[PDB]
C-alpha cells in the first residue's frame, strides 16, 4: 500500500471518522459542514447523544500499541526481519515496553517512530539514487589497478572515467568482490556479469598500440569475449571523441554506440 | 334427524413458542434497540415495574 511507515501503520490502529480528529466531528455535529448539512440533526437519539457526550468530554486513549506497531512495520519494510518475525517481534517489543514503561520511554518511542519513518524514506531514495556501495567497491578496485599505461594514457583514463560514470548513472547495477577479483552485474538477478579484473588485465595491453593495427584482424583474437562484453556495456557512454578514433578499441566502441543508437531511437518511435 | 342440542367450545394450541410484547411504540421490530428503549436511556431515572 504505502511505504511511509506512519501511513502504512495508521491504517491498522484507527477507526473511521471517530473523535480522534475532534474538529471534524464538532464541525459536522453542529451545522458547519457544507457537503451535506443537516445530516446529524436527523439521526436517532441515541446516536446523537452519544456523539455529543463523546464530543464535550473526550475519552483518553493509550497510543502505545500504535507507536510500537509503527516501528515494527518500519523494520519489516526495511528488511530488518521477515514478516513472520514481524508478528513475533511486535509482541516481543510490546512486552519489553510494558515491563519498563515510563514517560521517558514514551518520549523516546515518539522520537524513534520519527527516526524510523525518516530512515525508510532515506533508504528508498538512496536505493533509487545510485547505490554508493557499488561506487565504493569500484573505487577500491581502481585503486588496486595501476594508473599508468606505458602505451597510451589519455584513452586509458578517459575509459576509466567512462566506467565510473556508467556505474554511477545506472542504479540497480552491482559492483562487488567475490573471490580475488572484482565484478560488475548490470542488475540484481540479472545476466551479463563482467569479470572486471580479468577484463582490465586483458585490456592493459591494447590501449595505445591498437590504433595502427585496427585495419588488420591479426591481433583481433587478443580480445577475450568477457572484455568484449565489458566494452559493449559502455557503448552508450564514452561518446565520440572520448576514446581516440581509428583505434581497434575506439572502432569497436563507435560501432557499438552507433548500433545501440539506431535502436532506441527507432523503438521510442514504435508504431 | 335426531341430532341433539349442541353447545360450542373453542380453544387453541400454540406450542414451541413464547408470547412476545416488544417495548416499542408501534409493536414492530424497527431495530434491535427499540425507540422507547432509546427514550428511557440517558434519562438516569429509576422506575418500578408491576
Amino acid at each position: 500500500t504505502d511505504p511511509a511507515v506512519r501511513a502504512a501503520l495508521q491504517s491498522q490502529p484507527s477507526g473511521l471518522n471517530s473523535t480522534d480528529d475532534w474538529r471534524q466531528v464538532m464541525d459536522r455535529i453542529m451545522s458547519l459542514t457544507a457537503r451535506n448539512p443537516d445530516a446529524f440533526r436527523q439521526q436517532p437519539q441515541a446516536n446523537r447523544l452519544s456523539a455529543i457526550l463523546e464530543a464535550v468530554v473526550p475519552a483518553r486513549a493509550n497510543p502505545t500499541h500504535e507507536k510500537v506497531l509503527a516501528i515494527v512495520n518500519a523494520l519489516a519494510e526495511n528488511r530488518a526481519i521477515r514478516p513472520d518475525e514481524a508478528g513475533l517481534v511486535y509482541d516481543a517489543l510490546l512486552q519489553r515496553v510494558a515491563r519498563y514503561n515510563s514517560g521517558n520511554v514514551q518520549t523516546n518511542l515518539d522520537r524513534l517512530v520519527g527516526d524510523v519513518r525518516e530512515a525508510v524514506a532515506q533508504r528508498e531514495r538512496a536505493q533509487q539514487q545510485g547505490n554508493l556501495g557499488s561506487m565504493v567497491a569500484l573505487n577500491a578496485f581502481l585503486s588496486t589497478q595501476p594508473a599508468n599505461v606505458p602505451r597510451g594514457q589519455e584513452d586509458y583514463t578517459n575509459f576509466v572515467s567512462a566506467l565510473r560514470l556508467m556505474v554511477t548513472e545506472t542504479p540497480q547495477s552491482e559492483v562487488y568482490q567475490s573471490g580475488p577479483d572484482y565484478f560488475f552485474q548490470t542488475s540484481r538477478q540479472g545476466l551479463q556479469t563482467v569479470n572486471l579484473s580479468q577484463a582490465f588485465k586483458n585490456l592493459q595491453g591494447l590501449w595505445g598500440v591498437r590504433a595502427p593495427t585496427g585495419d588488420r584482424a591479426t591481433v583481433s583474437s587478443l580480445l577475450t569475449p568477457n572484455s568484449r562484453l565489458l566494452l559493449l556495456l559502455i557503448a552508450p557512454f564514452t561518446d565520440s571523441g572520448s576514446v581516440s578514433r581509428d583505434t581497434y578499441l575506439g572502432h569497436l566502441l563507435t560501432l557499438y554506440r552507433e548500433a545501440i543508437g539506431q535502436a532506441h531511437v527507432d523503438e521510442h518511435t514504435f508504431q | 334427524k335426531t341430532a341433539v342440542d349442541s353447545i360450542t367450545q373453542k380453544k387453541f394450541l400454540c406450542d414451541r413458542t413464547l408470547w412476545r410484547i416488544p417495548f416499542s411504540s408501534n409493536f414492530m421490530s424497527m431495530g434491535a434497540l427499540t425507540d422507547l428503549g432509546q427514550n428511557l436511556l440517558y434519562a438516569n431515572s429509576a422506575h418500578a415495574l408491576d
